[PDB]
């Protein structure tokens, strides 16, 4: 596989390891999660970034 | 136990005395924190924590 210029968002845990991630141009649900900068999002209407 | 100053090859200026120093993986030396505040040093050759 080949890899593209884009923007990640990335979680470290209590070990300093990396445990979760998030591609922000996946679908509108990433783009909502890399936009508030959480992994876990309430019930309501937000505004996007691009 | 005295407003000293550090130079752990950086440099700064608090006091120091003796740390638990759970949190240290993958040849670590300063233990940093959120908003970049330095706590939880080691000696460059041993490995006792302050
Ligand atoms: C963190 O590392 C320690 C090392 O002993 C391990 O026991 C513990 O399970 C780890 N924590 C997680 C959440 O994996
Ligand atoms: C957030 O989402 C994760 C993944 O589904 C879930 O395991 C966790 O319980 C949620 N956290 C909160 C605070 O609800
Ligand atoms: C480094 O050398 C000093 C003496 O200069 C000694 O006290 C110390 O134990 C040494 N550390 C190691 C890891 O050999």
């Amino acid at each position: 596989g080949y890899l593209k210029p884009l923007t990640f968002m990335l979680s470290y845990d209590l070990n300093g390891t990396i445990k979760n991630a998030v591609d922000c141009s996946q679908d509108p649900l990433a783009e909502l999660k890399c936009t508030i900068k959480n992994f876990n999002v309430s019930k309501g209407i937000y505004q996007t970034s691009n | 136990n005295q407003c000293v100053n550090f130079n752990f090859n950086g440099l700064k200026g608090t006091g120091v005395l003796t740390s638990s120093s759970k949190r240290f993986q993958s040849f670590q030396q300063f233990g940093r924190d959120a908003s970049d505040f330095t706590d939880s040093v080691r000696d460059p050759q041993t490995l006792e924590i302050l």
